[PDB]
């Protein structure tokens, strides 16, 4: 190609590229500012609440690295993110909230399992766990309405629907 | 250099960056510069030689905001 159609190839996006990484930033600025406090579902809900998805993406890819960070009331705020991201156009949108689905699932489902098959303070842990169950089921739904027949994601659908399963 | 190929790892470090891969985003900026930079090299035109260095400092920009995103996702103790 011509030098001046390869420039202007490059620059058409490039104002784009510099306010989108400046907001984002500008986001993950404010996320951080939050997380230092150690208080992580706090600013988890703060990146909800922002509504920037990248930097849901981003904050998720992080908290996936440290299972040991995640509590119970986490998984309120995260299981409805999951979802979202798990109906995304990209990739790694969805790869993201399957990793913290795998880590939700293998760090609270005995949990969740144990306070709901108990017999009639406490009533706090069971008020979270009987949300985390309905939130799980929506994502079983979800999954299974996109599992039966091969789609966009369908290895990453084959897998979550045998692991959610039961 | 080729400029096709030049736009098309300017078009990847940027996809990398907007998906949240930063480091191959890095990889590619950086790689690109290096391609410009030898590009530049061999630009005897004044005109295109303003031009192509006024992309380079864009790109430059860009660069560097993801170096410093990067610090900042780094900064994110576990």
């Amino acid at each position: 190609l011509v030098d001046e159609d390869a420039m202007s190839q490059i620059r058409k996006g490039h104002d784009t590229m510099f306010v989108v990484l400046t907001s984002r930033h500008k986001n993950l600025d404010t996320v951080r500012a939050v997380w230092t406090t150690g208080d992580i579902k706090t600013s988890v809900d703060s990146a909800v609440a922002i509504n920037d998805l990248s930097v849901v993406v981003d904050l998720l890819n992080i908290v996936n690295q440290k299972a040991s960070l995640w509590k119970l009331d986490l998984c309120t705020t995260v299981l409805p993110q999951i979802e979202k991201l798990l109906q995304s156009k990209y990739e790694s949108y969805v790869q993201t909230g399957c990793t913290s689905l795998k880590l939700i699932l293998q760090r609270f489902l005995p949990l969740i399992t144990d306070i709901l098959a108990a017999p009639p303070s406490r009533e706090e842990r069971l008020h979270k766990c009987r949300l985390c169950f309905k939130q799980l089921k929506s994502i079983s739904g979800l999954v299974k309405s996109k599992s039966g027949l091969s789609g966009r994601h369908g290895s990453a659908f084959r897998e979550l629907h045998l692991l959610m399963a039961s | 250099m080729s400029l096709q190929m030049i736009v098309e790892n300017v078009k990847l470090a940027r996809e990398y960056a907007l998906l949240g891969n930063y480091d191959s985003a890095m990889v590619y900026y950086q790689g690109v510069l290096d391609q410009m930079n030898k590009y530049l090299y061999s630009v005897k035109d004044t005109h295109l030689r303003q031009k192509w260095q006024q992309v380079w400092q864009e790109i430059n920009v860009e660069a560097k905001q993801v170096k410093d995103i990067m610090k900042t996702l780094e900064s994110f103790k576990l």
